[PDB]
């Protein structure tokens, strides 16, 4: 429990990297989270948007 | 740029379009800066037989 200070500093950097990676899976209102999936389905001008 | 086309295919004369004329006859750029102007010409451009 004394080393809780150092373990918290390891955990925060791991949790920030996990959250940064997990945000690759989010749509942000787009049709899909995967670039090849968007590009495959759509007109280039719709796919760009 | 000037040509005669069937009324259905006039939709193909725009940036990012697809189909016979856009693919194989008259291709616009993806970043076209310009105007596309058209009118039905049946009284001049059709003929008996």
């Amino acid at each position: 429990s004394a080393l809780g200070k150092l373990q918290d500093v390891v955990n925060q950097n791991a949790q920030a990297l996990n959250t940064l990676v997990k945000q690759l899976s989010s749509n942000f209102g787009a049709i899909s989270s995967v670039l090849n999936d968007i590009l495959s389905r759509l007109d280039k001008v719709e796919a760009e948007v | 740029d000037s040509f005669v086309i069937r009324g259905d295919e006039v939709r193909q004369i725009a940036p990012g379009q697809t189909g016979n004329i856009a693919d194989y006859n008259y291709k616009l750029p993806d970043d076209f800066t310009g105007c596309v102007i058209a009118w039905n010409s049946n009284n001049l451009d059709s003929k008996v037989g």
